[PDB]
RNA sequence: CCGGUCCGCGUACUGGACCCAGCCGAGCCUUUCCUUCUGGGUAGCCAUUUAUGGCGAACCAGGACUUUUACUUUGAAAAAAUUAGAGUGUUCAAAGCAGGCCUUUGCUCGAAUAUAUUAGCAUGGAAUAAUAGAAUAGGACGUUAUGGUUCU
């Protein structure tokens, strides 16, 4: 079945992205996905993109910009020490100056680099750069 | 999808985006109560009143008329069967194969059949007893299934 | 945007039209459906001439823009087309290429009629596909002239039009070469008539 | 790419798809360079003097240079009603 | 001054009420005029001159009134010159939990933030009905919503709609933008 | 096709499409009022209707169901509601 | 923003930012409050009899209750040796925890600090993932609502 909704909406964000489409539709939606979207475009990976109720789980569309290398999910969502948030992004970063490991906190969904800012930690969630 | 096949059809209803009752349906929210009452009492399933009322009455969906689903009513009103009516086709049909079985001991398709049919008892006589629809002591038996629904 | 006077005018929609050039071939891909204005019961398919007018317009705005009008080739391997294209070269200055397409002659720099065009113009996708494939090689842009059937593939401006008619394929050329020349300054206005009469630029047979 | 005294250390800023905003490699032969000649209100194309539109080779490849070209056209006003943004 | 249900009401209230008490006079709309009431009238201004006014409305009542709502407007808006109305329903809205906060009984979904927004947005356009919202996440951060209105009953409501934008912006705070995408235009 | 407007497909296309594939799902199905040639009584009736309906006043069948839409009996004129 | 000085990009130091924006917080209001309980204690209410009528939140200190977790921050704890690591001319070094001062009837920096991690303890937060609740109502509030039956 349909075990991760995120990581089907960031599959099809790839798939657009990596075909050169500037618009990809995703089902089902979520306030997970929301969030994670919100982070990718508060960065300029995407555009704006559009929620449509439809009296269930929902559709976002998404534009894409041309400027996404690559977005993706950590599945399961690890427990993520302060000390271990480093190795983590050496792995799945390309550099030390950009790119972006997603965490979900208690303090909220937030990018690796506000996280150290705040000074909180909690699951990893997935990355783009 | 298709729990018990390979099958993977996507054929069902696709409900209105409006939730309210169309500006030409003139029956109240009683009228309607007593119509399902009146039918329920002839001896049909949920299934087949809400099938009788938009082929007959035009009720589209008892829920945006009445604001409670079908079987919800008759529960309300100490009409609810005390089998749910999709376990209790299941073990309609899985008493019809065992009856038939028992005089075609060689169809042996008709037994591989019969596992899928039980099975399927199982799981969900399993789940109505998490939910507390079904006591926590009872259990499908073979030998007494004809009692429950003949 | 663009003047009123270089929008779609009755006498040339009445020339394509006649020319059978809004006759498109029954099985159209999914890259030209934009083209199609609809399809004909008998199973052709109706081009939408004025997205053609408007794409002879923008091709025509691109060959004015090479400095050196040699550096523009002209390319037919029908034998309708060939007649066509050799007009062309002779009106515009440009390099018409008709009948067979030597492969190498943009890659392998020993050949004879090695040439380095800045664009390559094609009649049809499918017979002059040696021509456009080559120059996928050398960063060259492709201008061409599809039917409903034609491959898309590394072809920047189409051209929407019948490439399996005889009087389609030469008054498509027969526009572009007018149209050129009215850019250049050549022609004096767009309302003024060309010498040149779409029958030249027309395929003749052995017998005449 | 510059270091910490501003100085661009970076050679060869690269081109860019108009299309898809992918990079155009230095050897990727099958991208184009469109230049379309500007006209005067006379109807003559003026001399020297360009809209210029970049495509790299993937989407060349795909077969949607063309319609890419009518949708970028059509917002430059290059071209009216030819391109449909919805379909 | 008995059809106000709220303690020392406003010179405004006690004027609507006196409204109420005359449009029964005619005997089309007098037999269901006795038992309707109304909780408070609150009044924004709106730009063009216009001022917006909400009457608020105990929600088990809220049935009664959607039976005559459309006439009573009408006259209301005779009565009452540049002024646009509305009937609002007072749903209450009960503020989410915290995880230490003592326990209490479970809040119903009527209760919850997000379904009374929707539900004053669906008591704002009262004679068409919605048949579809879409929410914007635009660049800047802030969020859109649109609302699209069926083209049955449009001329009620079709010359406001701007007036329900900044009172739905007064009431929640958040932008939505009404659209009627079946119009003859 | 790199470039298109999904939160506005054509109405054309978009009534192409699967029941369960456009954008918000729609059922195609609707209500009938159905005048029997015999009598006048307005009877609501499904499209899709699955049951042999019978006016009140005489016990004629009206419709007889079929794999999709319902047929309706010669005489008998239907009215979308 | 005098970069004088400190000790020549220097530019550290730091009088002076006037803070652009940005970043880490904290409260208040929007239908949004530990239900409390006992004082302090009573100050302003409802001051018509007050800190002689009825503002316990007007902040503490002494009581009473509490859906269960998982997770993550911080803290205490996890012996010394070992490891990393600050200092120190064992003649260098491996080491060691020494040592240094004008030459001393004595003066005098030290012998740091990190890491431990599953389990347990205290703690901030409440995203994520579960969990419980109001359905034959045997449901919630009446702060001073009216009785009755028991029990301390
Ligand atoms: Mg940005
Ligand atoms: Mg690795
Ligand atoms: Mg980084
Ligand atoms: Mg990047
Ligand atoms: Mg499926
Ligand atoms: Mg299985
Ligand atoms: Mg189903
Ligand atoms: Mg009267
Ligand atoms: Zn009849």
């Amino acid at each position: 079945t349909r075990t991760s909704v995120l990581a089907d909406a960031l599959n099809a964000i790839n798939n657009a992205e990596k075909t050169g489409k500037r618009q990809v539709l995703i089902r089902p939606s979520s306030k997970v996905i929301i969030k994670f979207l919100t982070v990718m475009q508060k960065h300029g990976y995407i555009g704006e993109f559009e929620y449509i109720d439809d009296h269930r789980s929902g559709k976002i569309v998404v534009q894409l910009n041309g400027r996404l290398n690559k977005c993706g999910v950590i599945q399961p969502r690890f427990n993520v020490k302060i000390n271990d948030i480093e190795r983590w992004t050496d792995n799945l970063l390309p550099a030390r100056q950009f790119g972006y490991v997603i965490l979900t906190t208690s303090a909220g969904i937030m990018d690796h680099e506000e996280a150290r800012r705040k000074h909180v930690s909690g699951k990893i969630l997935g990355f783009v750069y | 999808g298709r729990m018990h096949s390979s099958g993977k059809g996507i054929s069902s209803s696709a409900l209105p985006y409006s939730r309210n009752a169309p500006s030409w349906f003139k029956l109240s929210s009683d009228d309607v109560v007593e119509q399902i009452i009146k039918y329920a009492r002839k001896g049909l399933t949920p299934s087949q009143i809400g099938v009788i009322l938009r082929d007959a009455h035009g009720v589209s969906q008892a829920k945006v008329v009445t604001g409670n689903k079908i079987l919800r009513i008759l529960k309300s009103n100490g009409l609810a069967p005390e089998i749910p009516e999709d376990l209790y086709y299941l073990i309609k049909k899985a008493v019809s194969v065992r009856k038939h079985l028992e005089k075609n001991r060689k169809d042996k398709d008709s037994k591989f059949r019969l596992i899928l049919i039980e099975s399927r008892i199982h799981r969900l006589a399993r789940y109505y007893r998490t939910v507390a629809v079904l006591p926590p002591n009872w259990k499908y038996e073979s030998a007494t299934a004809s009692a429950l629904v003949a | 945007s663009l003047p009123a006077s270089f929008d779609l005018t009755p006498e040339d929609a009445k020339l394509l039209l006649a020319a059978n050039v809004h006759l498109g071939a029954k099985n159209v891909q999914v890259h030209n459906k934009p083209y199609v204005y609809k399809t004909r019961p008998d199973g052709m398919n109706i081009i939408n001439i004025g997205k053609t007018w408007e794409k002879i317009v923008l091709a025509a705005r691109i060959i004015a823009a090479v400095p050196n009008a040699s550096d523009v080739a002209v390319c037919s391997s029908r034998t309708f087309g060939q007649r066509a294209v050799l007009k062309f070269a002779a009106h515009t200055g440009a390099t018409a290429i008709a009948g067979r397409f030597t492969p190498g002659n943009f890659t392998n720099y020993i050949t004879r009629s090695f040439k380095e065009p800045r664009l390559v113009v094609v009649t049809d996708p499918r017979t002059d596909a040696q021509a456009i494939k080559e120059s996928s090689y050398v960063n060259i842009p492709v201008i061409a002239l599809t039917d409903m059937d034609s491959p898309s593939e590394y072809v920047d401006v189409a051209i929407p039009c019948n490439n399996k008619g005889k009087h389609s394929i030469g008054l498509i050329w027969w526009l572009l070469a007018r149209e050129v020349l009215r850019l250049r300054g050549i022609i004096p206005d767009r309302t003024t008539e060309w010498s040149v009469m779409p029958d030249l630029y027309f395929y003749r047979d052995p017998e005449e | 790419m510059e270091n910490d005294k501003g100085q661009l250390v970076e050679l060869y800023v690269p081109r860019k798809c108009s299309a898809t905003n992918r990079i155009i490699k230095a050897k990727d032969h099958a991208s184009v360079q469109i230049s379309i000649a500007k006209v005067d209100e006379d109807g003559r194309a003026i001399a020297g003097e360009n809209i210029t539109y970049a495509l790299s080779g993937y989407v060349r490849g795909r077969g949607e240079a063309d319609d890419s070209l009518n949708r970028l056209a059509q917002q430059d006003g290059l071209l009216k009603n030819v391109w449909s943004y919805s379909r | 001054s008995s059809k106000i249900l709220s303690e020392n009401p406003t010179e405004l209230e006690l004027k609507v009420a006196q409204a109420f008490v005359d449009l029964e006079s005619q005997a089309d709309l007098k037999a269901e005029l006795r038992p309707l009431q109304f909780k408070s009238i609150k009044e924004i201004d709106v730009n063009g001159g216009k001022k917006a006014l909400a009457v608020f409305v105990p929600p088990p009542s809220l049935q009664a009134y959607r039976k005559v709502q459309t006439r009573l407007t009408r006259e209301l808006e005779k009565k009452f010159p540049d002024r646009h109305v509305v009937f609002l329903a007072e749903r209450r809205i009960l503020p989410k939990p915290a995880r230490k906060a003592r326990k209490q009984q479970k809040r119903p979904r009527s209760r919850t933030l997000t379904a009374v927004h929707d539900k004053i947005l669906e008591d704002l356009v009262f004679p068409t009905e919605i048949i579809g919202k879409r929410v914007r996440y635009l660049v800047g951060g802030n969020k859109i919503q649109k609302v699209l209105l069926d083209s049955k009953d449009s001329t009620a409501v079709d010359y406001k709609l701007d007036s329900f934008q900044q009172l739905y912006s007064k009431l929640t705070g958040k932008q939505v933008v009404f659209e009627i995408p079946g119009e003859s235009h | 096709v790199l470039v298109q407007d999904l939160l506005h497909p054509s109405p054309a296309t978009e009534a192409k499409q699967h029941k369960l594939k456009t954008l918000v799902q729609q059922p195609r199905s609707f209500f009938m009022d159905v005048k029997c040639q015999g009598c006048l009584n307005i009877t609501t009736v499904f499209s899709h209707a699955q049951t042999a309906v019978t006016c009140d006043s005489c016990s004629t069948v009206l419709c007889t169901p079929t794999g999709g839409k319902a047929k309706l009996t010669e005489g008998c004129s239907f009215r979308r509601k």
